[PDB]
Order: C-alpha cells, then structure tokens, then sequence
RNA sequence: CGCGACCUCAGAUCAGACGUGGCGACCCGCUGAAUUUAAGCAUAUUAGUCAGCGGAGGAAAAGAAACUAACCAGGAUUCCCUCAGUAACGGCGAGUGAACAGGGAAGAGCCCAGCGCCGAAUCCCCGCCCCGCGGCGGGGCGCGGGAAAUGUGGCGUACGGAAG
RNA sequence: GGCGCGCCGGGCCCGGGUCUUCCCGGAGUCGGGUUGCUUGGGAAUGCAGCCCAAAGCGGGUGGUAAACUCCAUCUAAGGCU
RNA sequence: CUAACACGUGCGCGAGUCGGGGGCUACGAAAGCCGCCGUGGCGCAAUGAAGGUGAAGGCCGGCGGCGCGCCGCCGGCCGAG
RNA sequence: GGUGUUGACGCGAUGUGAUUUCUGCCCAGUGCUCUGAAUGUCAAAGUGAAGAAAUUCAAUGAAGCGCGGGUAAACGGCGGGA
RNA sequence: UUGACUCUAGUCUGGCACGGUGAAGAGACAUGAGAAGUGUAGAAUAAGUGGGAGGCCGCCGGUGAAAUACCACUACUCUGAUCGUUUUUUCACUGACCCGGUGAGGCGGGGGGGCGAGCCGGGCUCUCGCUUCUGGCGCCAAGCGCCCGGCCGGCCGGGCGCGACCCGCUCCGGGGACAGUGCCAGGUGGGGAGUUUGACUGGGGCGGUACACCUGUCAAACGGUAACGCAGGUGUCCUAAGGCGA
C-alpha cells in the first residue's frame, strides 16, 4: 500500500482522539485479515521481528540471572530470579502460570535450560510463554528494552491477525516508521506479497 | 473483460481472475500487470466508500 | 411563415488543372500451376517458377535499427568475394538451404504528428502596375474572394529538445 | 551547358558553452489463441483472415515451450533520401 | 557445354599455397603490379551427440610407505620405438 | 441468378411405357425417412479443480453415428430332403 | 464405376462476433440488518485472536482449564430476509438486419360530426365517417370570408385562408436480436479431383507360393548345384520341456 493513506489515517485517529478522551492508557492497535490462507496446510508462519520503537511501552518484565546479574538486575528494579526460586516454584508448577497472568514475556539467562526442561518448561510454555536469551554481550541496558517488541507473527487456524504497536503520543514520524517496517516484514513473512491481505485497517483501543 | 475481473477480485478469485485476464489479454507478464492495476482500482474504491 | 449562419449532399458545356492508353529487357504488388524428380505415388520436388492481373522509373525497390551480437563489442540500404552446400528443413528419402562476423564497391543523411510558445505569425485564387516570359515566375498595390482554430506556418524529433 | 567575375533587387537578421526550470511521442496497433500459405526457421521465420485485445521504470528482440530473476540491446504501429 | 566429385598424368611453389573479388598503372575487355589488399578457401589434428579434451619415454641422486622393490615430489644424464 | 409474367389442375426429380386383364410374398440386407428421451459415442468453444506456468484432469455435452417405428409402382430377393 | 487410398466445392449442426431494449422465473454471489457460537473442570452456553486497566454509577486479583469475562472492531461459520452483479428460461420491444408494396397517396394519436346501449339537457364507453339494379360521366374548384392594384358606386385584373381538421420521430405494412453473413469445429460428401490396383509362372487369368526359413532326396562319395522336382514342416510351445546334482 502507499504511504500517503496512513498518514491520513494516523493524522485521522490523533485528531479523533476526542471522540473518547479514555478513562484508561491511551493507546492504538494495529489488525489484519487476510483471504485465502489455507489453515490445515504446512508452512505456517512464525516470525519475530525486531523493534526498536517500544510503542507501548506499558511493559512487565522479570528476568532469570545467572552471576553477574543480583544486584545490578535489583538497581535497575527487575526482579532477578534464581535457582532456589524455580525449585520454589518447581515443588508446585501452578502460580508461574498465573506469573504469566501478571507478566507478558520474561527474559532469560544462557545456562539455566537444562534445569527448565525437567517438568515445568514443557508444562509452562502452555501460555505462548518461554523466556528470552541473552547473549555474551551481557548488557541489560536497551537490550531488554529492543527483546521486548521482538513481535510474534504467529498463525492460527482462523484467518485474522492482531498486531500491538503504537500509543497517541509519541512522534508521527517514529510512528509511520514502526508500522511501515511492520506490514513490510509482516507482507516478507506472508506466502505472498500485498495479494494475500484483504484489509489493512489501523484504528484505536476503543 | 476488466468489469467481469474487478468482480472476481472483488469475490477474491484472484487465480481465476488472473487466468481470465491471461486468456483474455495475452502473456502472463501483461496479465499480473492488469491484474494488480485493477487490485489498485478496486483499493482506491475501497478508500473512496470509506471516507 | 420567412430570413440568416453552419453541417451533410447534389447539378453545371462554370474557372483552371489532372488520370485513362502503349512498350514492358531490367523493377514493385498480387495470383499461381502442372510436366519433372522421388526409379511407383499422395507429403515434398519442380516452385513463389511458367501462364494471368495491376503499377512505374531511367533505374525500381530498399534505407538511416522496436538491428547484429554476447565480444576489449560492431552500426542505414544495396552489390561482390566469403561464410557454405554450413547451421537448419526434409515419406530426415529424393532433395532443399539462409544469416552473423570478416574483406571490398559505394558512402549522406534527415523531416513530421505529438509535448509546447509565438495576436494564422500560414496558404491558394482573381484584378491592376513594372520586369521576365518556349520549365508562368519575382516585386508592389486591392476595407478583393477563399482555405484554415475540427490547426497553417516558425522553433522542435529520441543523436534529446525548449525557455530564462 | 557548366565552373569562374561583377551589378540590381529580395529573404534571414541566425550562433556556441555552463547553470536552473520544464517537456517528451504514432492503438483495433502490439501481443495472445486458432486457421491457411510461405520460410532453412525447427512447441509456429514471415504474411493474412476471424476472435480476444493492451501497457507505460512500458513494449519488442535475446533461434526449445513455460514460470521466477538479473542483465544486454533497441524504440514499433508516420514520412523523405 | 557448365557445375560438383574422384583417380591418373604434366607444370609452378612447397608447410604452405591461391588473388578468382577489389584496387593502382589499335591489339588492350589483354598484360603488369599490390602484401599492413591472404580478408578467405584448402592444407598444417583428431575425437565426441555434447559438455569438452586434444597425439614418446627411461635412468641416477635426495627427501614390502610398509610384511606411495614400488616409487609421490624435487636437481642431473640419456633421449622420440 | 434460372424455374418465375410461376403457386399443388404448378414447378422440379424419377421409373414404367397405348388400350384390355392383373400387379402376389418379403423391411432380414443396402438405402431413404420419422422421434429425441434408457446406457452409449461425440469436435472446437465455454465451465470447474490441481500446478509457478506451459500443461494435465474432471464435469457438461450439437449434428451424425448407434438403438427404436415406417417404406418394396426404393435397389433388390422369393428353398431343401425323406 | 465403387465398399479402394488421400482429399475436396456443397450441405447439416455447434461455438464466437455483428447483437441491442424491458418485465417476470430459477438461481450463484456481493452487501445491510438479525440470532446461535451449550464437551468436561469451571457462579458459566469460553467459537478463535490480539489490544485492555474502570465506565455505569462486570470485574484488575483469586477459583478450574488447552484457553477469559469492562470496553473497542476485528476476521470464521450457520440460518431466514432487503438490496445490486452475473448466468440461465419464458414472454414481450425495435433500432441493427431481412421480405413485400407503391408514382413510397391519407400512418398513429387527438379534435370535430352522425347511429344505437344505460343512467338525470348532461357525460362516460363503444361504433360509423358518406361510392352496390345498369359495359355512362368524373381532373386542372365552385361557394364563402379577408386583403390589394389599375381606370372612371361602376368596369377590368390579382393575392391569401377555410373548402380539403390539428400535431407528430421512423413511407406503409410483415418478420426480428433469430433467420443471415464472416471465421473456426465436427458430420456427410465418386457431385468433383489426384493417384494406386505386387511379384513368380512352360502365354496371361484362376489355382499354388517354388516370395523368409528348416529336414531327407535330388546331388553324380569335400563343399556347391536347377525347375510350379520329390516326401514333408514353420510364423509356435516351455517357470520348466532352462541349469546343476543324485
Ligand atoms: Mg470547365
Ligand atoms: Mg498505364
Ligand atoms: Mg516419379
Ligand atoms: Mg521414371
Ligand atoms: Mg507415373
Ligand atoms: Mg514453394
Ligand atoms: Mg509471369
Ligand atoms: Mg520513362
Ligand atoms: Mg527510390
Ligand atoms: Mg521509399
Ligand atoms: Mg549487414
Ligand atoms: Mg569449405
Ligand atoms: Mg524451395
Ligand atoms: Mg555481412
Ligand atoms: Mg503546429
Ligand atoms: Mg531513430
Ligand atoms: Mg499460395
Ligand atoms: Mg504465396
Ligand atoms: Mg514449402
Ligand atoms: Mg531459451
Ligand atoms: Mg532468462
Ligand atoms: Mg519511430
Ligand atoms: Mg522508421
Ligand atoms: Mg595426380
Ligand atoms: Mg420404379
Ligand atoms: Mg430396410
Ligand atoms: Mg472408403
Ligand atoms: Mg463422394
Ligand atoms: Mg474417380
Ligand atoms: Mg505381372
Ligand atoms: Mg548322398
Ligand atoms: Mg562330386
């Protein structure tokens, strides 16, 4: 699609604020449904993209360190996870799934999955939840803030795709510029180019 | 011809309007090219009927 | 009802022109066989040939790439040598069969429509004067007629071009 | 008759470089299907009838049909020499 | 009679050979000459459908490799049955 | 365009050949004609699906063939042994 | 000539184009509205998915699970109905196209005027519009009305309109998007074309194959050797009837 019509689009939903004025966080969302994808067939996509917008920043983290990560982890206020905790939680598997509840996605150390696959890694990734790595950089700072909105493009049987970017006041330009690398890699990720989507519709929360 | 494939496209048969296009233009290259200029027509039908 | 514009279309022994037919060796467009060969014959071959028809010129046609190529790349057309009896076609039988590159003969390039900008700046014809007149032309004068805005002329054409 | 010389009259009162801004193309045609003829041209070299019938970073060519993708090469459907 | 082929014989040159096409200078439309006009033909190389490849070898010195006396690779000698 | 300046008491295509007396049988064959709906068969175009496409597959299915009536003053044919 | 081979004008049939206009019938759809989104565990009738942290004055937790529940518009499926896209069938329309007639002579509406029908002089609906005893004639306007010119109310000569209604978009009729033509496709096609219709042989034809092979003889003690010489055979058969061993 071209350019010009989500800009109107966006310039559309940022004067139209008014028509709510929320009692909640004010934020956008972006949703695709698409024609003929076929759901029984292989080749399904899953794909994560990288993102170093953080549209809605709103975001609960809670990270799983090895050394090297106490009390720098507690300085800048995640909670650092350890072994004496996933043993804690590992007696009883039942209230990570509601720390699943709580948090969206968490974040991971390099060693720790040998000890996650005895029970409770395959009887808690039943929530599209298993924690992110880090790599031999060992930085915490931005990388937690670019491993979130590392955006699933995942399918489904059913042909309709919702996609979490964007809040009413960050800068347009920033803006326009996150949802055209979306629909782009999102179009790369698909099995065929802009065909293959019906409808690209990017209105509000409410 | 390009009536009878903007409905088509608008049913989203989108290979039978390309082997309808392709049997009723010529080559393959001119028929992928009418098909999505006529997928651009029926898109800007479809921004004109919303705003 | 009439008168007046334009548009379509007639009639003139109207004013001025033009075409018709012949020759046809060479040239262009079309049509186009069968003998013959295959040891028969039907596809092929004879053959785009003979016959037929139309149209010219002193030459005609072609001709300045919607090209050849695949290289370190050439550069309109036509003709000669060669490519080559090769690639290819063909009851893959008989038979048919070019081109590129290379060397020479020759050698030349250009113009519109469009896009535009200049007051149609354009053109034809009749009358009068001067000159020239056996290739009807040059100049001036006509509040002389007409064509043309449904587009004439100037600049401009793919090698770019225009204007400031 | 031509090439040379001079006069009268008439026409044109023309160019090149750099920068900036504009502008640029020929349709029942290309092309596809089918049929027939021709061609060395072989999954159709060219020509024609019928039907379909375009596009503009497009279109044609790139000697095996086709799809994807880089390239190379020209600019057809107007005219003179 | 023309063309093509094959073999035999005469002639010139000979790993070359040939200007036939073009050009330059009465018989003579002949003749001579070109060589940075050998383009090209045929010959000097064959085989393969094609990708392609493309026409002697031996000895010496050195560094069972083992239950490359063969020799892999380097320096010398003899060298084309 | 002829029949045609015509219209079934006409035009066109056949056989047999005045008169009198008759004109027997056969539709199995080959023809001709009638009907389009059991299973058939069936071209191009159109339709649908698969495939990246050329392409492949499938369904639908005109006439005619088949199948079924009629017809011998249509071509023709019309037994044998005890 | 035909039941030969290969084709052919002609003819039958199908497709496409010329090829349009409406109204119904069957749909297939798109679209607007409407309602199920009942496994179990779970205050439960959880379709799926992602955002989501307080209106209005359920819920963010927690409870169970594969999977939540304010709010927003997302796309899926199923069932009734409105509307506009196309296919198909029937009935119509005419304007392309075809046919006939004529010296293209009164077409279609309307206005006017007579005859009947029934209502209280009236209208509505309908009908007619002037020719039939006779082998005659029939045109080039009488009459009316209004203007006008010449000469002296009189004379002579003119013009216009009713008579002979008005207005219109095909001359009237008759067919009709089918006949028909153009191009492909199949069928039929001695009406017509082109050609073919083997060989051996005690002439040729009919017969036979001595035409490709095999055995014995011929065949004269190597081999070879003939006729349509002689007596015969073959175009196959076998998972063993091949190969070993006993
Ligand atoms: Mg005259
Ligand atoms: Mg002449
Ligand atoms: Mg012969
Ligand atoms: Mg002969
Ligand atoms: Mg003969
Ligand atoms: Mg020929
Ligand atoms: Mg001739
Ligand atoms: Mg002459
Ligand atoms: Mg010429
Ligand atoms: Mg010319
Ligand atoms: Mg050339
Ligand atoms: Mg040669
Ligand atoms: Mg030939
Ligand atoms: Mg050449
Ligand atoms: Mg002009
Ligand atoms: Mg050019
Ligand atoms: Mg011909
Ligand atoms: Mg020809
Ligand atoms: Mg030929
Ligand atoms: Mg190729
Ligand atoms: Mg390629
Ligand atoms: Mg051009
Ligand atoms: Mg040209
Ligand atoms: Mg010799
Ligand atoms: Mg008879
Ligand atoms: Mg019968
Ligand atoms: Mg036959
Ligand atoms: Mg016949
Ligand atoms: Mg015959
Ligand atoms: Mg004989
Ligand atoms: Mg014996
Ligand atoms: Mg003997």
């Amino acid at each position: 699609v071209s350019r010009d019509t989500l800009y109107e689009a966006v310039r559309e939903v940022l004067h139209g604020n008014q028509r709510k004025r929320r009692k909640f966080l004010e934020t956008v969302e972006l949703q695709i449904s698409l024609k003929n994808y076929d759901p029984q067939k292989d080749k399904r996509f899953s794909g994560t993209v990288r993102l170093k917008s953080t549209p809605r920043p709103k975001f609960s983290v809670c990270v799983l360190g090895d050394q090297q990560h106490c009390d720098e982890a507690k300085a800048v206020d995640i909670p650092h996870m350890d072994i004496e905790a996933l043993k804690k939680l590992n007696k009883n598997k039942k209230l990570v799934k509601k720390l699943a509840k709580k948090y969206d996605a968490f974040l991971a150390s390099e060693s720790l999955i040998k000890q996650i696959p005895r029970i409770l890694g395959p009887g808690l990734n039943k929530a599209g939840k298993f924690p992110s790595l880090l790599t031999h950089n060992e930085n915490m700072v931005a990388k937690v803030d670019e491993v979130k909105s590392t955006i699933k493009f995942q399918m489904k049987k059913v042909l309709c795709l919702a996609v979490a970017v964007g809040h009413v006041k960050m800068t347009d330009d920033e803006l326009v510029y996150n949802i055209h690398l979306a629909v782009n890699f999102l179009v790369s990720l698909l099995k065929k180019n802009w065909q293959n989507v019906r409808a690209l519709y990017i209105k509000s929360t409410m | 011809y390009e009536r009878r494939a903007m409905e088509l496209l608008k049913v989203s048969k989108d290979k039978r309007a390309l082997k309808f296009i392709k049997k009723r233009v010529g080559t393959h290259i001119r028929a992928k090219r009418k098909r999505e200029e006529l997928s651009s027509v029926l898109a800007a039908m479809r921004k004109a009927a919303a705003k």
